[PDB]
Order: C-alpha cells, then sequence, then structure tokens
C-alpha cells in the first residue's frame, strides 16, 4: 500500500515524525491507531510516522 | 546530586529526599495543566518558547518553596514536562521496556498484548511504577479532551515516546526504528486502556 503526500509538512523536533514536501510517495509499512501511519518516505529513505490527513492513496 | 534540583535527578533520589519518585514541582505542572490547560489545541505538539522553557526551569531548579504556575503558557509547561523525562538519567521507562514492547509487539498475538504490556511494566521498578501509573492517569484525563484539543492517544504516544523511553530519532539501525515505533505502540496502548 502506497500514499502521496498532498502538502508539505516539517517534522517536530525530538519525534519519530517525518518531514515531507507535496507530492512525496510513501509505502506504508504499519497502521496505527488515529490515523497514524509508520511508512518510508521514497524521496529520502527515512522511516518514520506521518498522519492519515495529509496523504491520499495512489 | 545538589540539594534541591529537579531535574537530572533519578526517581529513587527523590525517594529518599522527600518521600515521592516525582518532585512537588513537576506534580504542580500536571496539576496546572489538568486544571486549566486540558482544552488548549495541540497541547504536547505545538511547541513553546525556549526563553520561557528555561525561565520553567530557573523557577524549579533551586526554589525551596512551592512553584506556581499560574500565568504561564500550557505548551511551555508541556515542553518542560517533556523535557524534564527527556532530562533524566534513565528513562522512565527502563532501556529494555522498548525492547520488550518490540518483542511483544513481534512474538506475542494480538489479543495477549496488553497483558504482556502489564507484566513488562510489573516488572519495572516502583518508583518507576508509581511516576509511571501518575503519568498514565494524566495524560488519559489530557486525552479525555480530545474534542477540544484533538489529542489522541497515539497522538500523545508520538508527542511523548522520545521523552519517556530515550528513543532515538534519524535525519540508526532497522532494530532500532523497530524499537521506537512498537515503543510508540505501547505507550498509545497503556494511554488509551488505562
Amino acid at each position: 500500500r502506497r500514499v502521496r503526500a498532498i502538502l508539505p509538512y516539517t517534522k517536530v523536533p525530538d519525534t519519530d515524525e517525518i518531514s515531507f514536501l507535496k507530492g512525496d510517495m510513501f509505502i506504508v509499512h504499519n497502521e496505527l491507531e488515529d490515523g497514524w501511519m509508520w511508512v518510508t518516505n521514497l524521496r529520502t529513505d527515512e522511516q518514520g510516522l506521518i498522519v492519515e490527513d495529509l496523504v491520499e492513496e495512489v | 546530586y545538589f540539594q534541591g534540583s529537579v531535574f537530572g535527578v533519578p526517581l529513587t533520589v527523590n525517594v529518599q529526599r522527600t518521600g515521592q519518585p516525582l518532585p512537588q514541582s513537576i506534580q504542580q505542572a500536571m496539576r496546572y495543566l489538568r486544571n486549566h490547560c486540558l482544552d488548549q489545541v495541540g497541547l504536547f505538539r505545538k511547541s513553546g518558547v525556549k526563553s520561557r522553557i528555561q525561565a520553567l526551569r530557573q523557577m524549579n531548579e533551586g526554589a525551596i518553596d512551592c512553584v506556581n504556575y499560574e500565568g504561564q503558557s500550557a505548551y511551555d509547561v508541556a515542553d518542560m514536562l517533556k523535557q524534564y523525562f527527556r532530562d533524566l538519567p534513565e528513562p522512565l521507562m527502563t532501556n529494555k521496556l522498548s525492547e520488550t514492547f518490540l518483542q511483544i509487539y513481534q512474538y506475542v498475538p494480538k489479543d495477549q498484548r496488553l497483558q504482556a504490556i502489564k507484566a513488562a511494566i510489573m516488572l519495572l521498578p516502583d518508583e518507576n511504577r508509581e511516576v509511571l501509573q501518575t503519568l498514565l492517569y494524566f495524560l488519559s484525563d489530557v486525552t479525555a479532551a480530545v474534542k477540544e484539543n484533538q489529542m489522541t492517544p497515539t497522538n500523545l504516544a508520538v508527542c511523548l515516546a522520545p521523552s519517556l523511553f530515550h528513543l532515538n530519532t534519524l535525519k540508526p539501525d532497522q532494530k532500532d526504528l523497530n524499537e521506537n515505533l512498537a515503543a510508540t505502540q505501547g505507550l498509545a496502548h497503556m494511554i488509551a486502556e488505562c
């Protein structure tokens, strides 16, 4: 399952989130509660947490 | 360890000096957040201000009297709590507990994960268990106002797990990233059911 970012976002400091730009595609590794997803950003090759509110399925 | 110091002091020294593992400054901070701040949108997420947080730490350290938090930004106090749990000599949830959560979410089936988490918490020291019970009650009260602050248990976990577990962040191996994810999941599970 892959998703695409529809909006840029900057990581909250000292957290497991990941920053991304508008258009960044992610591969979803794990789906957590409350729409949170552990994903790998394909652009930067970094793993982290993103929210479902900023991504769209492809 | 210096007399009257709050930050960087392990819970056992706090017990030997006062009788309670959490300092009264930190408990008063939690009470202030519970009383006047539970409706602030984005609590523990929206960053405070370095000057105000440093002033709050200035207030905590060395003060023999009671630390008053009235007239302070909620986000400053929340970030101060995150920094206190970050600045502990050992993490509140011991370095072994992140690995234990990884083992639970990898090899323990989903219907018994809560029982394994409770057992793992029971394997912690008494001071850590008391502080964790207090903090879990506080975070449950915080997330109870999710209609006002939009802070779901998983959101609170994302914001607080690095401070509670002393996790690493990249800009780290795969095992450590799995530990981070499992620690966040376990913290969210504990907050959601408290």
